[PDB]
DNA sequence: GCATGTGTTCTAATTAGAACGCATG
DNA sequence: GCATGTGTTCTAATTAGAACGCATG
């Protein structure tokens, strides 16, 4: 019996390298991790937090079919496109076919370019992520181009924050019930620094809008510290998202710059739940 | 002695150009391709020509929609990797797509567009795998004029049908 | 004298609790650590990074004789008064008797109040720190009021940055030469994150100025990254000063707020050296 | 703190800082007509060994200048406190130990707060004397000064005194009065 | 000599907060 | 059901950058 070989990943719209982070937590060997990203803040985090393992390739629109063949074969193809023109939180959203919603089709093209041809029964896994708060047509259109329906997973059941997301893909057992682990921080109190009191169990969805860190329409402060009320700290937002502490503390970034990266990123425990069955297919530490 | 051709027609009706050019039902046409899964195109028999085109200048949907839906159904109607016979596809634009949409078109269809002119009056952009669509040293026309041609048309086909011409040798017969 | 006992410390102008950090690092057991601090950011760091061990008392001018007597007896009295009116880098400095310069006398007063009575044999140590770039008359008066001559200790000998500081005190072996330990990072290169290259061996004195991080009269950038110049990151400044990484990453503080705290604090290895022989005089857990 | 019989009393040794009170203490009879009182003005270089050498003291006096001060107003207090702690006797010391700091309205509210913080007590307003003519603020460990019911002076009426005097006695010299029952009287 | 400096105060550029918005599950 | 939102924009407070500053080892 032939032994399992390290996984080969193409990560589109990588962000702060959550995919690589999760794979390394699962102890999965990764031979190559080729990621497409434009934001300087995102790429800088990736280089530092992973010691330059990631081969950064640039704009997703610069990635050709031959490049996919030349860099391949890819065992895993993950991606999470901008939802600034998809989410119904933006009254100025330009839909799926205009603005940045169009970037979704780049994941669509490259996914088709990365798949094995006929007569190739080799394992090929992929995952696409976006919000549930989008347009009905757009949700349908995404399902039509990917030829699949999304699994809905709220990070509310695995973290201390609401985050209902859609997940398209063929990962083994995407639909299976979510189980809590020993190191799953479900309560807000678990994510706070010492001497700080949590007012709520869960917090609402964290966005790039800085005031999304305040709960309710009344904009309540989430945390009480020392005779005054306070918002979540950057270190606490990281723990809420399931990221390592001080993960985004690079390149002199402010609170807003860090919440911008975290705001658009994945919930680590959710991705871990989805990537966990990949351990059965590839080499491990 | 070469068999005739199943044509899949997208968005615009070429039941006049293919019948007047002499190219009973061998042609399939769909107008709203929104709910067209893979099985539908598969059930409509094999295809030797998959045609799609943007609506005439001044017709009702985001210009990239036609380009994206074309690419989707085109990948549905491809034959086995071991080619059983001759397969051809072509996407036709009528100066609707802007600069960005042309870059998207070229990247998704993995080849540069051929500019098809008329003497200067009506213009057409063509993406096609036909070795004879590209072979024709097509009459050169400047882009700026093409932009002005669309600008003078806001205020309000032939040799493109001869683009169907080189498809005769592969097909039959009339 | 049955055995060694946990040290009782009075820290005036505590800042980011460099003192307690060092006492902890030396394994010295701490009975109490009373800090007099007024800055909100500073106090927050000390509360978080030391788990509310520190007993904060507020303004130093609010600390009375009765307070010292009740809170004590103190084994160690350390302090580093503001120098923003003492350092010659400030063209509008007010001197030792005006502005924040007079806060030095508050240390002089509390030192006098914390000292043991006549005939008391018990061990009592004190340490006072301030800059070298002060007036020749201000340096004179500080020595006169403290009845001792200071020891000039530059952090460059034990860290990766110039920091010429005067140290008044009575600690065992304050005059002995500085020996670089295995843990000390002596060059800027060792303090940089991955993929970063140092343009200089040691950086110049880091003040609260945004461009004290730049070098020379030409204002050169300290590091190289991706063939493009850059300044030091907050995490890097903490390595240079000798602090733990992300020690100041609290309360959503910006780069300025973080550098403002680091600029005024002590070089950790310098304090580690000075506090080193105190582990002989006190209980070490 | 207690009063001792007349024959056991001794001539007071006085450390008079910034300002000589050799004329005030003589007219009251604390020093003989023949030359006991050390008057130092340039205490900037005065160390602890100097004061100890300069002989034990019973009365360490302090005062801010009325005029032009070469040094900041707070400089006089800080230096006074420094030397006062130098000249303090051993805990088992016998004779009366006294100290005094006098202000001629030249210390601001912030500097007044600092003074009371370092000397661990609030000052005493001594007026003299029918409109008010002169007044001084006094810090001392002398019982009678912080006990007598002096005339109450409004702060809004003291800043007026600092206005016309900056535009430029007997009862004021009664701060040394209650020191007669502790040391030798000469007459 | 002559660079250096536990700072302060100018800008133009961001940060942090709040308002806005309405379709979707 | 209705209230929740991987967003954008605008406003005052802060930031990051740079000029200014001259006594001192
Ligand atoms: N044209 C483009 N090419 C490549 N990446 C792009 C892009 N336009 C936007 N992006 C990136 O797509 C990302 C979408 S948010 C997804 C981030 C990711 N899920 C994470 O875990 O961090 C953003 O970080 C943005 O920088
Ligand atoms: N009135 C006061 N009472 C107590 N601390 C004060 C004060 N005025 C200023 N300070 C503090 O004195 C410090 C001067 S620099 C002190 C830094 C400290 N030694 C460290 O290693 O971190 C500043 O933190 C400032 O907040």
């Amino acid at each position: 019996a032939e032994k399992r070989k390290p996984i080969r990943v193409l990560s589109l719209f990588d962000g702060i390298a959550t995919g690589l982070l999760v794979l390394k937590d699962l102890g999965i060997q990764v031979d190559r991790y080729i990621a497409s990203e434009v934001c300087e803040d995102s790429i800088t985090v990736g280089m530092v937090r992973h010691q330059g393992k990631i081969m950064y390739v640039g704009d997703v629109r610069s990635v050709t079919q031959k490049h996919i063949q030349e860099w391949g074969p890819f065992d895993l193809v993950i991606g999470g496109s901008p939802c600034n023109d998809l989410s119904i939180v933006n009254p100025a959203r330009k839909g799926l076919y205009e603005g940045t919603g169009r970037l979704f089709f780049e994941f669509y093209r490259l996914l088709h370019d990365a798949r094995p041809k006929e007569g190739d029964d080799r394992p090929f896994f992929w995952l696409f992520e976006n919000v549930v708060a989008m347009g009905v047509s757009d949700k349908r259109d995404i399902s039509r181009f990917l030829e699949s329906n999304p699994v809905m997973i709220d990070a509310k059941e695995v973290s201390a924050a609401h985050r209902a997301r859609y997940f398209w893909g063929n990962l083994p057992g995407m639909n299976r019930p979510l189980a809590s682990t020993v190191n799953d921080k479900l309560e807000l109190q678990e994510c706070l620094e010492h001497g700080r009191i949590a007012k709520f169990s869960k917090v609402r969805t964290i966005t790039t809008a800085s005031n999304s860190i305040k709960q309710g329409k009344d904009q309540h402060f989430p945390v009480f510290m020392n005779e005054k009320e306070d918002i979540l700290w950057c270190t606490e937002m990281e723990r809420v998202f399931g990221f390592p502490v001080h993960y985004t503390d690079v390149s002199n970034m402010s609170r807003l710059a860090r919440q911008r990266l975290l705001g658009r990123s994945w919930s680590v425990p959710v991705i871990r739940h989805l990537f966990a069955p990949l351990k059965e297919y590839f080499a491990c530490v | 002695r070469r068999q005739p051709v199943r044509v899949l027609s997208l968005f615009e009706d070429i039941k006049k150009e293919l019948t007047s050019l002499g190219f009973p039902g061998q042609l399939k046409h769909v107008v709203d391709v929104t709910d067209t899964v893979r099985k539908d195109v598969e059930e409509w028999g094999p295809f030797d020509l998959v045609y799609g085109a943007t609506p005439p200048l001044g017709h009702d949907r985001p210009p990239s929609w036609y380009l994206f839906q074309f690419h989707r159904l085109l990948q549905y109607a491809r034959p086995k990797p071991g080619s059983p016979r001759p397969f051809f596809w072509m996407f036709v634009d009528n100066l609707v797509l802007n600069k960005e949409d042309l870059d998207v078109a070229s990247r998704f269809l993995e080849m540069e567009p051929v500019t098809i002119p008329d003497v200067l009056q009506n213009a057409v952009r063509v993406w096609s795998n036909i070795p004879a669509i590209r072979s024709r040293h097509w009459a050169l026309v400047s882009e700026e004029e093409l932009s002005l041609l669309a600008q003078n048309k806001q205020s309000s086909t032939k040799l493109v049908k001869n683009c169907f011409l080189p498809l005769r040798e592969y097909f039959k017969y009339f």
